[PDB]
RNA sequence: CGCGGGGUGGAGCAGCCUGGUAGCUCGUCGGGCUCAUAACCCGAAGGUCGUCGGUUCAAAUCCGGCCCCCGCAACCA
RNA sequence: UUGAGCCUUGAUGUGUAGGAUAGGUGGGAGGCUUUGAAGUGUGGACGCCAGUCUGCAUGGAGCCGACCUUGAAAUACCACCCUUUAAUGUUUGAUGUUCUAACGUUGACCCGUAAUCCGGGUUGCGGACAGUGUCUGGUGGGUAGUUUGACUGGGGCGGUC
RNA sequence: CCAUAGGUUAAUGAGGCGAACCGGGGGAACUGAAACAUCUAAGUACCCCGAGGAAAAGAAAUCAACCGAGAUUCCCCCAG
């Protein structure tokens, strides 16, 4: 299923380790190795229960830096999707954005949310592997 | 699956029914088919042509297994017994050659009375 | 008597306390089997009724250091 | 437990190790035949000190020692003559002393213990092949024919 | 009182779980059937999934309840 | 050998519209190729047998996103995952076989010793069973401690409280 | 084989008795609850083992309370 490009793609990031913070925008960019401009992918994961009606969450965020405010909606598989910003940004503003979207969940997390909210957070590039983030 | 390639094939055609085994050399069964099976129940169940379709239900079924050629080894009377045969031939499975294995006893045990 | 050669647990009396709370007396026996040690230091095998726990000192222990404390009390190894 | 080990062992060791093996497995093999000792700092020291360089290798020196048995029999066929029937079938069905009982006069002085017949315990009368498994690693088969006395 | 489920032509069971497209056997009729009665065989008539909402292109299904039918472990006010 | 949890990698999933054996969501429109290409020979894996996938290679260096009929977009690139499952690593459990050192031995033989007790020693047979302890479900009148109402034209029965 | 088990001799000490008290090991039921199973009676009766003139306990991994007290035992309060 892998070819060269790929492959590249593959030894930059290890999908078998959790990171830390400042370890994630470092790597973004090293991410896309294709010369057109290119956005970052942003799947959060919930502790939701998803097949419940009284928990799937759906809202927007006025973001500071742009890609204005994002519109997103989950799905009934538990995961929202969205994206938040763009490759060539500066290491230092993507930092306060994905601070921004996810203190919004802090907002939008259900009464009914049964277990820890915050599950995994994880980062891509559209043409890049996902960066974990604690 | 396994793939066997050689088989043998095992014709039970009894005064009532005529069921089809279908085994391989050893003897490890792989699939089969009866008179019964394919509906015909009743007088028809102990018919020769009911045995035909006991033939080709068995003739597929088995088809994972992909036979080529195989022998017939047929037991009992049976209104079937040679009718079952051919269509088993004409199914397209190449038949070596035929046997005929019925069990009769020398004077082992005594039979029923019944029937009056 | 059931009593450990090593430790020295000997059978416990209480009660059998049902649902109802009957108080029935009752016996609390220690797991004692014998086994056969093998010293060592005499290079031989050494026959005595321990108890369960009573092994796990023994291999935690020296198994000739157990004995310096039967030598040291009588009880007869 | 924890025990540091002697020899090398059939499965995991690899003399000196220190595999956290079962309770009963070190109590009742491994210590009492001596192929390990209890891990205990002392003996520990007394192991990757001392032994670690002079023990260790004389374990090896017994090894050489039974080398010397892999070929002590450059004869390896005694013949045996014990009473039998019509046709073979052997009266009394020697067993593994009395066959160790024929090789101390004629080659090795090995005793009972070292001897494995795989093929029962030699009922029948006739060509076989008798395995002396003198160490852990080498094995000295020797063939011997029983006689109808 | 909690942990699990099952609800389907008149009726016993399917399929659902892994979404869009509901099958099966008796009970009734047209006969065919034979100088005939009996047996047998063929064809046809009958539930839009217990019900109310959410989501989706789409709900019998996934999920919230109710009505419950139960399988129970319990059961020291 | 065989289940299960988990990780990684690679598959996996045809109402019908229809070039598509597409599950939801989804970011952006170039990946791709000569760290040896479209087409094809052939077997295998899968198969609602519709149409995928794929080791080596003659060949020889291309293939296609939007565009359009769809409720949806194209495993060209990618992320988190659903159902079905494949190898490995790893983690334990449940079985079958073999083995010997624990343990059993109310088998033989020798000794303590003129002793059918017991202990010890070679050896034979079983063998991680058996049996014992702690915990636990069941059974249990074998045994134990007890209850088994009052009124009442005597008590019982009936009736009542 | 060595060696232990065992055998023999000598030295030293022990055994039994005693009214209660004392420590430990086992441990009832009648009774009360107006019945009775939890509970009570009671760790009492009784049995057993051991030591002394007393015996047990005993110099804080104790309390207290953010101030302090200082091993144990017994008597009086605390308090029915």
């Amino acid at each position: 299923k892998l070819t060269k490009r790929m492959r590249v793609i593959r030894e930059k990031v290890d999908a078998t380790k959790q990171y830390d913070i400042n370890e994630a925008i470092a790597l973004l960019k090293e991410l896309a190795t294709a010369k057109f401009v290119e956005s970052v992918d942003v799947a959060v994961n919930l502790g939701i229960d998803a097949r419940k009606s009284d928990q799937n969450v759906r809202g927007a965020t006025v973001l500071p830096h742009g890609t204005g405010q994002v519109r997103y909606r989950n799905d009934k598989n538990g995961i929202i999707h969205t994206t938040i910003g763009k490759v060539d940004f500066d290491a230092d503003k993507l930092k306060e954005n994905l601070e921004a979207l996810l203190v919004a969940l802090k907002k939008a997390k259900p009464t009914q949310a049964k277990g820890v909210y915050i599950k995994k957070v994880s980062i891509s590039t559209t043409m890049g592997a996902g960066v974990a983030v604690d | 699956r396994k793939q066997v390639s050689d088989g043998v094939a095992h014709i039970h055609a009894s005064f009532n029914n005529t069921i089809v085994t279908i085994t391989d050399r050893q003897g490890n069964a792989l699939g089969w088919a009866t008179a019964g099976g394919s509906g015909f129940r009743g007088s028809r169940k102990s018919t020769p042509f009911a045995a035909q379709v006991a033939a080709e239900r068995c003739a597929d079924a088995v088809k994972e297994y992909g036979i080529k050629n195989l022998e017939v080894m047929v037991k009992g009377p049976g209104p079937g017994r040679e009718s079952t045969i051919r269509a088993l031939n004409a199914a397209g499975f190449r038949i070596t050659n035929i046997t005929d294995v019925t069990p009769i006893p020398h004077n082992g045990c005594r039979p029923p009375k019944k029937r009056r | 008597s059931r009593v450990c050669q090593v430790t020295g647990k000997r059978p416990v009396t209480g009660n059998n306390r049902s649902h109802a709370l009957n108080a029935t007396k009752r016996r609390f026996l220690p797991n004692l089997h014998s086994h056969r040690f093998w010293v060592e230091s005499e290079k031989r095998f050494v026959t005595l009724r321990v108890s369960a726990k009573g092994m796990r000192v023994i291999d935690k222990k020296g198994i000739d250091t157990v004995l310096a404390e039967l030598r040291a009390r009588g009880e007869k190894y | 437990m924890q025990v540091i080990l002697l020899d090398k062992v059939a499965n995991l060791g690899s003399l000196g190790d220190q595999v956290n093996v079962k309770a009963g497995y070190a109590r009742n093999f491994l210590v009492p035949q001596g192929k390990a000792v209890p891990a205990t700092k002392k003996n520990i020291e007394f192991f990757e000190a001392r032994r670690a360089e002079l023990e260790a290798k004389l374990a090896e020196v017994l090894a050489a020692a039974n080398a010397r048995a892999e070929k002590i029999n450059a004869l390896e066929t005694v013949t045996i003559a014990s009473k039998a029937g019509d046709e073979g079938k052997l009266f009394g069905s020697i067993g593994t002393r009395d066959i160790a009982d024929a090789v101390t006069a004629a080659g090795v002085e090995v005793a009972k213990s070292e001897v494995r017949l795989p093929n029962g315990v030699l009922r029948t009368t006739g060509e076989h092949e008798v395995s002396f498994q003198v160490h852990s690693e080498v094995f000295a088969k020797v063939i011997v024919n029983v006689v109808a006395e």
